[PDB]
């Protein structure tokens, strides 16, 4: 009697500790190369910001008007998005973005500031709504008359909540010392900001910036997280954009950046800019910056795992 | 490595499609070739164990640390990239080693199961046969096909068939 | 004659390359789960700061009075600690903290600044000692009279030492431009600071901060490392807190943060906030932020290493 | 895997408490069962070698990079966490693989030592006995207990006991 | 007939999964310990900056005069190098350095700024050439007369190129408010800078810094990357150093820091400060900060890989 | 481990300089000792495969992230160092494990090739000889040196030499 083993004509080459291209009966792939070019968002509260910028959800330019109090398991930033109507930007913008991506959305709340004999309806044709508007969650505080002066004010707010409050104010930088005074009066204007935690202060800086959105003025946006039962104070005298509402984080979420469509027909937990990586493979060669729950990125395209014996054909 | 598969056994049976390991004999009654479950199965139930161990679910979420629409500041940008490239080197290394190491073991495992099948049949025929040396066995008592079947399902009386092959 | 192998009734399940729950005769743990809820500090010069904050050891609020010239192999930060009597804070506070943790303690040295017709004994009820005091290593420089003016000064110090000197100064930010002038006189006050290495400058920023320690003024603390034979200069004219003594690092140490007690009865080299990890195991599942000489943190609770053969009972 | 332990040997001796590998025979004089030092010891001295290699002292100190009483700035805070979580993934991976790989080898090592013990006794009795096939040996010359003892301590004259078992 | 195996008298001890010092017939080293104390630069466009500092190639102090438009595959920083003639420094200096190291060199281009009735030939004995000069790529803009005043100017430049432009300006900080006015006239001077991307502004800060190069004034150097078809604007009124030429990156390169000589006789891709690591070994124990294409650094000095069987001598 | 090298074979031949595995016999005609290509070669072609797999070219460039002439800011400086030290721990770990794992396999591979050589010669002499037990074989028909040469190059008639050794 005699005994042997099975074989095939067409085998599959694998690599070993010692060899490189040994043919086995059957091997299987270990590295995922397959991408699905959609955001597989089946089962998740998803928010596609489109033209709204993630930071705009806090301040409220018109693109973000429908995102001021959103709730999410999954947040999608788009390329066409913008945090801004009136030209300007945030200090520590990415830190803030990272916070917002895993916030689970935001709840808004009146800080309850009241103003004593100044203007309050500052606007522009950069923030277009019915006519010339401004950021929905903010207040463009102005000297009472079309030149006038600004009475060094003090406003304060206390986080009487169990969760940290996101506080956001803006500093205005005008085209010139000319316009800076028409808006706020003359003199070097100073804004200070503190807490049982925080320590900073600000001065404007008028001058000609290039024209963005049709404007040469800018707005410096700044932010701080107030703690439960901690108080925050705004010593200010001009060049100042006042926070109307404060923000609280809802819970937990994931934030991604993509340019592909959403599909509630597929389930995914590993995302990148070009879609969803649905795989059970331990590795992947698609995007090293893939995020969520993903296989480890490897530089190798293919790594074949032997699932059979040596193929020795006659 | 144990020396069976791609060892003294010149090659394998591209017609054996019933299992991984089997018997093909030569007695008077014509011809037959069969497969062995338990050997085949023990190799199947082990490669299958390797795969179920390599397909997993890291309940470990990773978040954006970078920005593609708005590049983060260079210094921190370069530290992040440097760090990410370093982790990639490790995983690419780990992956290549894991697969090579596993493939080596997978292959020497299949050898093992053959040699284990062989050297058990050899022990079942305590002297009523001898080893040719190419994985084939020469009986000296003309085994029938309810006798070859008796071997394959491990019954073959290790004595009651003796002298008929012993004396010869 | 016959031969077999040993076995047991009760075996221990392990995991293998191929199986998952194979019983062996004997296995051993590979992941440390055991914590000792004390700081095992046997044999080490240890300093428990208690209410003194690590940064306070440099400036010297009353909590830190007994820590102004300490020496250590092991430094413990406590939660009740504070770097501050008069409300304020440090710029790059954590960088400075990390430096101080591995300093091996500090030696203090007179910078030797002398002042020409101003005040020098600035104090407060926030730094309480015999009465109303200040930071022990600093000097609250004031305009000579209870309004007066501040003569734009210049003081300089040279590190005539073989080791880098830790230099620390403070900028005062008062409740208002009112108080800023009573203390230093009027005009925008400017402090500049440089070396063969360093380049910066400072302006105050009065205004109302919320009340901490009973005060609404703040103090900005700043710092720089002077090199051997390098010189540092202070062009200043007010809103300024002067360094009396400079600091030198003693050698090497370890710094940790904990809320558990000290034990000179146990030896440890791997520490976390909840105690000491004493183990020889290659891994641990206790604290991922454990510091010192530790086993690698792993997410797994248990990984049983086979120390025997297959257990095959009858 | 070599095929002895949990192979043709149905099981092990929960009464063998003298070693890992031993002899239990059956001749006229009654009964006895013993343990083999050198086999048992060579398995002991090897598993023991694995452990002494896994308990080590990384003279590599790591310092605080974070702050728990005073959280560091978010961006750097998130880079640190991201990085720490990445290293944790590696070590958790390494640890699981190391233990699985080692356990596999540990177990196939114990098999090896058995098969090595067996196939040496088998060679000590050049033909004065034959293999039953379940790890037991049938002598054809009624070995005594200063003869079984002669086997166990490797002395047994490979010739001077012959024909008494050969002819039979 | 009998069979055995080969052996030797003198074997080589290796380590295994189970043993530690088992002798094999032959082993081979796995960790590179061999260094070649030269920069093996065979085949590469190499630039040794010597006394020129990498950042000086942008601004152009006299050391960098022959490096204003260089082209490289490999860039070497030297210890004797200096980014500066007139004392001062760059904000985000290392980020800028990292950019320049992999630029592949730089191409310079006239920004084309024209000035209306001021001075323009600011100089010093710190930047020595024929006599007292300045940075070659910059312009020391001055008030027209030996006290005079500075007319708040505006200059702007557009990147009409397909590649991002490196923009560099300087802020001057003088010995005093005395000298600040002789140079630029009185009043707080303010410089603002923006783009479709950027947002910042600057004020000088006169005072006495220690004397470096024989000077107590400093120059703050700042920089921004302009995008293709984006515009950058300089609202300024003094204390200002104007960019004459802008910079564009040539392609790709590698940058290192070394104190050893160059050899076009040897080929290397793994570099450190003490020379080149030429090896094919998977690991190395020479420099953990080795850069280029290198074997992985390991703490172990030696790890012997078995290339033979057990050596069992008689 | 298979049990040959440093097993029942007491030691090796420091005079065998023609290969890794060879034959040294003892018949009437005097003396001789030779080397076996194919066994030696299959061990050579496999260790050589391990080395060619460990010498590689990571087309992965890494750039300066630090500065030695001008130390970068402390916080970022310490994050970088912390990170670099973490990667060093991994590679030092990987390197030590890789080498230990490989050395184990390399050594058990050489054993395997011996045992594979042995247990093939043993099968070539179907009964015209028997196993002494120390790696040596006793023929019972006085093999000549065109007969020993016949074994070494695998020809030896597995029958036409029989009874001359069988009867004896
Ligand atoms: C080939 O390998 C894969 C392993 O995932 C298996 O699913 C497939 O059935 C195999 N084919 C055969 C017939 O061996
Ligand atoms: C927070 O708010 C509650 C309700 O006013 C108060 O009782 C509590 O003391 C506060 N927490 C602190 C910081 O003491
Ligand atoms: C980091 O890497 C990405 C690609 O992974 C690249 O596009 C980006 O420019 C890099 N960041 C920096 C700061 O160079
Ligand atoms: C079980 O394993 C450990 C290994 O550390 C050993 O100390 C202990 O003695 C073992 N028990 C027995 C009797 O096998
Ligand atoms: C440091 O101090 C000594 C003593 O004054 C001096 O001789 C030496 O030159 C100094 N070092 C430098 C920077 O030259
Ligand atoms: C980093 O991780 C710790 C826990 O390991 C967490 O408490 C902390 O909030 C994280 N830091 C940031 C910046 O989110
Ligand atoms: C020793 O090992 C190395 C492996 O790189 C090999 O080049 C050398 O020839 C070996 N020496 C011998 C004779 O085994
Ligand atoms: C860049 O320059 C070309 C040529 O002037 C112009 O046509 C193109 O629109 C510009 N790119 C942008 C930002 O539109
Ligand atoms: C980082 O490590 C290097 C040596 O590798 C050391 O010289 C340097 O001081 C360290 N950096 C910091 C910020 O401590």
């Amino acid at each position: 009697i005699c005994l042997g083993h099975h074989a095939v004509s067409n085998g599959t080459k694998v690599n070993t500790l010692t060899e490189r291209g040994v043919e086995v009966v059957n091997a299987t792939e270990t590295v995922e190369r397959t991408n699905i070019p959609r955001i597989c968002s089946k089962g998740k509260r998803t928010v596609d910001l489109g033209q709204c910028g993630l930071l705009g959800t806090i301040t409220g330019p018109p693109q973000c008007d429908q995102f001021l109090e959103f709730s999410a398991d999954l947040i999608i930033e788009r390329r066409e998005g913008s945090d801004v109507c009136y030209p300007g930007k945030f200090v520590n913008e990415e830190a803030l973005r990272q916070i917002l991506r895993e916030s689970g959305g935001i709840d808004k709340e009146a800080m309850g500031f009241t103003y004593s004999g100044i203007r309050t309806n500052g606007a522009t044709s950069a923030c277009r709504r019915s006519g010339s508007s401004f950021y929905a969650e903010m207040k463009w505080l102005l000297s009472n008359t079309d030149n006038a002066a600004f009475p060094q004010m003090t406003k304060s707010y206390k986080n009487t909540r169990k969760s940290p409050a996101l506080i956001v104010w803006g500093i205005h930088h005008s085209v010139s010392t000319a316009e800076q005074t028409k808006l706020y009066g003359s003199g070097n204007k100073l804004v200070t900001v503190g807490s049982s935690n925080y320590q900073q202060s600000f001065v404007p800086s008028p001058g000609a910036r290039p024209q963005v959105n049709g404007q040469s003025g800018r707005i410096d946006f700044h932010w701080l997280m107030l703690n439960p039962n901690d108080t925050v104070t705004f010593s200010f005298n001009g060049a100042f954009i006042a926070p109307d509402r404060a923000s609280f984080l809802r819970g937990k979420s994931m934030g991604i950046q993509s340019g592909v469509q959403v599909d509630a027909n597929c389930e995914g937990d590993c995302y990148h800019s070009g879609g969803t990586i649905i795989s059970n493979l331990p590795f992947q060669n698609i995007d090293s910056r893939a995020v969520g729950k993903c296989p480890r990125y490897v530089k190798q395209r293919s790594l074949l795992l032997a699932t059979g014996m040596k193929n020795v054909p006659e | 490595l144990f020396g069976a598969i791609a060892g003294f056994i010149e090659n394998g049976w591209e017609g054996l499609i019933d299992g991984w390991y089997g018997f093909r004999h030569q007695n008077a009654q014509g011809e037959g070739t069969a497969a062995d479950y338990k050997s085949t199965q023990s190799a199947i139930d082990q490669i299958t164990g390797k795969l179920n161990r390599l397909i997993e679910k890291t309940n470990q979420q990773f978040e954006l640390i970078d920005n593609e629409f708005n590049e983060v500041e260079k210094q921190i940008g370069n530290v992040i990239n440097w760090t990410r490239d370093s982790i990639t080197e490790v995983w690419s290394y780990n992956a290549e080693l894991l697969v090579a190491m596993e493939n080596q073991h997978t292959i020497d495992l299949a050898d093992s199961e053959m040699d284990k099948l062989y050297e058990r049949v050899k022990r079942q025929l305590r002297e009523n046969a001898e080893e040719d040396g190419t994985g084939c066995f020469e009986i000296f008592h003309k085994c029938d096909d309810d006798c070859m079947a008796s071997i394959r399902n491990n019954t073959y009386d290790h004595s009651k068939y003796r002298e008929e092959a012993m004396q010869n």
